């Protein structure tokens, strides 16, 4: 996956907990499309600076997707007040700029933790 | 930037913004209440507003009677950014009388689960 201050082996867990890791698609749930490996939305890539031609495009590339996720934390996690670890940059990527202060990304973590290799991922 | 306007039952009209220069994924939304009393320039009289924060889009206006008073309360639904998609919720009264005031706030609600269920639960 794309560098940045995200761990690769915590990258690979949220893939795993989104879709499988697999480029699943845009998918629509309430009018709204979220696409891909990590299942980002349309703001999510605007606001990771939008890398790639486009959202979908990026979305469907596990660089290019991976790539927004490391912008991403980088743009919000630190001043979120959020542990810079998986912990943290999971309940970011499921929540928003705000997702690690959130009680509705708790059992995103804790569920992402159970699949196979990822249990106290950092 | 979200920008929409509706008028109410009473005549008053209301329009609900994003803050400008903000990012997709957070920040404010405003919502100002205007008299309407001039359809031809319905934004003309201004009567107040109010800035709330945002944790996500702005993703649809509902103009529902949550109270029973058999007027609508203006309900702004928010979608967060996150992969969950969790909605939040801020409820406003608004009529001639007392003004523009919030009602209620629900948040970390499922995608489809039911907003207005919720602001009245
Ligand atoms: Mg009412």
């Amino acid at each position: 996956f794309a560098g940045g201050i995200v761990s690769q082996r915590c990258l690979s867990c949220i893939c795993k907990m989104e879709s499988g890791c697999r480029n699943v698609g845009c998918k629509m749930d309430m009018g709204s499309l979220s696409c891909g490996y990590f299942q980002i939305k349309e703001a999510y890539w605007i606001d990771c600076g939008r890398p790639g031609s486009s959202w979908k495009s990026c979305a469907a590339s596990s660089y290019c997707a991976s790539l927004c996720v490391q912008n991403y934390m980088k743009r919000y996690a630190k001043w979120a007040g959020c542990p810079l670890r998986c912990e943290g940059f999971a309940r970011e990527h499921n929540g928003g700029p705000r997702g690690c202060k959130k009680g509705s990304t708790i059992g995103y973590w804790n569920r992402l933790q159970k699949i196979s290799g990822c249990h106290g991922v950092q | 930037g979200f920008f929409k306007q509706l008028t109410l039952p009473s005549g008053q009209v209301v329009t609900v913004s994003e803050g400008r220069g903000e990012p997709a994924s957070t920040g404010s939304y405003d919502v100002r209440l205007y008299s309407g009393a001039n359809p031809q320039f319905p934004l003309d009289q201004f009567i107040d507003g109010k800035v709330l924060p945002r944790d996500g889009s702005i993703k649809e206006l509902k103009l529902l009677d949550l109270n029973g008073d058999k007027q609508p309360e203006l309900i702004v639904v928010v979608e967060s950014a996150g992969s969950g998609s969790y909605l939040s919720a801020d409820a406003f009264t608004l009529n001639p009388q007392e003004g523009l005031d919030s009602f209620n706030h629900v948040e970390g609600l499922a995608p489809n689960e039911d907003v207005i269920q919720a602001l009245k639960t």
